[PDB]
């Protein structure tokens, strides 16, 4: 799934 | 919607992942 | 053999590392021993708090074989402690005035003094600051370093031979020696 | 080692409210906007919401799709994402900008991790927050177009 | 109102437009606040932006004849705390006082010069790390910075503390 | 605990912090510990002129004709550390047969000092002493088995 | 001062008057 993230 | 001051760990529930 | 923390004499709650050099606490003071332990001579061990959010706290110290694991250092006749919580010194669960207390960062110093014949002594160091004698003429036996922990507090054990704040006040050997 | 970052959490922790505060974006929907002027290097505030496992966040994204009901999720680790979509802190109003202001970290703390949005520079009240969400790389039919508005923009949010 | 000295500094240090932060520059080097301070218990802070591996600081207080090309601590005239391990610094000397200090830490800086008992107390993040000298020269001493190689802080003079005392009264250094 | 070097440059900026003058128990003025010293410290220096054995002999002879009390320390063989005039608060450290401190002489490019160290750990507000060496007046060290005689 | 001081003796500084 689409997520935001750290790198 | 409620605001949460900490994370709080999801309780799944038995059918979860069902269609 | 090279001095770690005990693979069985030690609580079963209490969280160690695989290098068997950092632990962390569980719930109510527990304690974990050293494999080694000194009963002729002056020792010296350090110990850094990791981590050490608030309502956790620490015990650190000396203790003999019979130290109860199941309850803080200092419970008991057989061990001698530090606690982080205002620098209280505690043996057989009596609190005294001793020094200000430690926290998160700290580097702590233990240092033991069991001298033969021709007085014992335990001293606690702060950083590298020398915070008096804490126990004098203390029970004839082996001591072990030792940890006890309350809560879910991380501290990391250096038996030596390298320190962070050497004394250089005292002489001493590393209980890497053992 | 933790170095100073407990500190700076727990501190962060009783303060981010005077921070922030949300309003329309120029970018898209609602953002945060810094209520005060924030310094580089400072932690701003706290992701918040349910912590899931990973095909849980599958079945879940499906129906908050099913709902138009935008991207909520920040993932925490390999196995862990943090959902919060419907319960949670205003950080999940937080835009993307080509151009960010702030970043996203995970601070490994012994109780668990925590995702922690930080300045990247000084920040002047008024000014809306946004980091870089590093979404995954897709195709043409998946991608999505960005609108942050700034000088350079890559157009896109893939 | 209370800044940076755009003068009582070695040059080679790097000062913000509103001087208030500062940057290093090589071999320890040193810049003082504007206003000095003989008599009363006084406060500052100051906010470690960056450090970067192998750069250092050396803060505490200077009187006007403190060595600006020197670190902090150097001679008679200053007493500084160092970031690598939390030693103390006075006349050259190092003594261990207090665990190290770094990038992101918040430091606070108390003084108290009695009309005539001084003493020099340094704070890590709100927790007051002990007496640090006792007894000091009198004389009128200035917030000061030392930093060797490029790191960075950021320097509070008041009225407002991220970590203001909550075990003895002060008045900010910003009242001067 | 390091160089005798450094222990001394550590010593000179701090030796005030580690003593006080007193009436003394033993006679006249004393010097005290103002606070806990270990063992192996380094105290305090006994300051003075530095003067070659005759001219000693004749300093001293003229002190006494003017009736001015004498504070002297021999260094080694051929040299006196006169602190009659030029002294510090080290002129003052009573003798004892069972001291607490020791006088040595540290060998030093520089030049050579006259360093007081503790013999063991001593506490606040104790009374500094040393074994002054002896080659008649009756001592009053108050010590168990003084030996009863000083000069 | 606090430190030691070397006396410098004169020609005459054993002679009698
Ligand atoms: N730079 C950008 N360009 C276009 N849409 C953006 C964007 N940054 C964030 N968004 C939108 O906001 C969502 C992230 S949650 C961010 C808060 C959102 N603006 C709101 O009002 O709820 C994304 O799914 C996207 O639809
Ligand atoms: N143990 C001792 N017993 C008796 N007299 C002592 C003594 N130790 C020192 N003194 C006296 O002090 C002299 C050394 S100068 C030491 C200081 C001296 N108490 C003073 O007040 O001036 C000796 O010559 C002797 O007269
Ligand atoms: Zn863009
Ligand atoms: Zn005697």
């Amino acid at each position: 799934a689409r997520t935001k993230q750290t790198a | 919607f409620k605001e949460l001051d900490e994370n709080v760990e999801y309780e799944e529930r038995e059918s979860e992942f069902d269609i | 053999s090279r001095v770690l923390l005990a693979l069985h004499d030690r609580a079963p709650q209490l969280k160690i590392s695989d290098d068997r050099l950092t632990v962390v606490g569980e719930k109510g003071y527990s304690m974990v021993r050293a494999s080694h332990g000194v009963r002729k001579g002056a020792w010296y061990f350090e110990i850094t708090v990791d981590e050490m959010p608030p309502d956790t706290a620490a015990r650190l110290g000396w203790s003999q074989p019979l130290g109860n694991l199941q309850a803080p250092l200092g419970y008991d006749k057989f061990s001698y402690s530090w606690r982080s919580k205002k620098g209280t010194k505690f043996h057989q669960s009596i609190g005294k005035h001793y020094s200000s207390g430690y926290g998160q960062g700290d580097v702590l110093g233990f240092y033991i003094n069991l001298p033969e014949d021709t007085s014992s002594e335990i001293i606690f160091y702060k950083n590298g600051v020398n915070q008096g004698v804490a126990y004098k003429d203390i029970f004839e036996g082996v001591y072990f370093p030792a940890i006890s922990l309350y809560k879910s507090c991380t501290v990391s054990i250096n038996f030596g031979p390298c320190f962070k704040y050497p004394p250089k006040d005292l002489t001493y050997r590393p209980m890497s020696d053992m | 080692p933790l170095g100073s970052k407990s500190s700076q959490y727990r501190k962060m922790k009783t303060e981010w409210k005077s921070n922030v505060y949300l309003a329309r974006s120029r970018i898209q929907g609602l953002g945060l906007y810094a209520a005060r002027d924030i310094e580089k290097h400072t932690m701003v505030i706290e992701y918040i919401g349910t912590i899931i496992r990973n095909e849980v966040a599958n079945r879940k994204e499906k129906l908050y799709e099913s709902q138009n009901r935008g991207v909520y999720m920040f993932r925490m680790d390999n196995d862990h994402v943090i959902d919060a979509t419907l319960t949670g802190g205003p950080a999940r109003y937080i835009n993307h900008s080509c151009a960010p202001n702030c970043v996203a970290e995970v601070v490994t703390f012994e109780r668990g991790h925590k995702i922690i949005i930080s300045s990247s520079r000084r920040i002047q009240k008024g000014e809306e927050l946004c980091y870089d969400y590093k979404f995954d790389f897709e195709d043409d039919q998946h991608k999505i177009p960005c609108h942050c508005g700034a000088v350079n923009c890559r157009k896109w949010m893939n």
